[PDB]
């Protein structure tokens, strides 16, 4: 059960991240290809190392998703100096095996993708030179998690800095909320007052 | 407190340009 919900979320978050990367021009347009998921046009990256990086990131998270130990998955955008400008927070909440209800929930997720696709319509451009990162917030205190989250040796995870997180102001900009009996997730952006 | 991140950073923009036309 709770296992397949993870596969879904993992499948989702993977696309979201690729789209976010395009839409915020974190990488150039020429490495992306248009595909379709969630019966929608997306941009996925054809750079294998980048793809591998993301797959890896999300293989690791999968197992915590199953136990509903994850509270947030945040994509973070960092500038040249190395300070977080934007953040795509995906806040998760989870409450006996379905079928159509599963595809319903899955299709819905397209509402989100479509927000990300046009979000630029509401954010202010980033400065040239940005990179990203993914942070996972646990409901409980990162550490039982710590042994479990190293699913892929060679892809290790550490504990976050105050550096990595920190960012006053910022500005909150909602994007989508959804509620099912089995999954609730809200995606919004926090966005440094001065990107410069 | 509750916050994990991959040790590794993703491919830089430059690294990626080398492979494109």
């Amino acid at each position: 059960f709770g296992q397949v919900v993870a596969d879904v979320l993992c499948e989702f978050l993977e696309v979201a991240v690729h789209l976010i990367l395009y839409v915020r021009e974190v990488y150039p347009v020429g490495i992306f290809q248009k595909r379709k998921k969630y019966n929608v046009p997306v941009q996925m990256s054809c750079h294998p190392e980048l793809n591998q990086y993301i797959q890896d990131t999300l293989h690791c998270v999968k197992p915590l998703l199953e136990k509903n130990d994850v509270e947030k998955v945040v994509v973070v955008i960092l500038d040249k100096e190395h300070r977080p400008v934007e953040k795509f927070v995906f806040e998760i909440t989870q409450p006996i095996s379905s079928d159509s209800l599963l595809s319903h929930v899955e299709q819905l997720l397209a509402a989100f993708i479509l927000k990300i696709s046009v979000c630029d319509a509401v954010l202010d451009h980033n400065p040239p030179g940005c990179t990203f990162t993914v942070l996972v917030h646990t409901r409980e205190a990162a550490t039982r998690n710590m042994e479990k989250i190293q699913v892929i040796k060679d892809f290790p995870w550490i504990l976050a800095d105050e550096q990595d997180v920190h960012m006053h102001d910022p500005r909150l900009i909602p994007l989508k909320t959804m509620t099912s009996d089995i999954l609730k997730m809200q995606l919004y952006v926090e966005e440094r007052a001065h990107k410069g | 407190a509750n916050i994990l991140k991959p040790l590794m950073s993703p491919p830089s923009r430059e690294e990626i340009m080398a492979t494109l036309l």
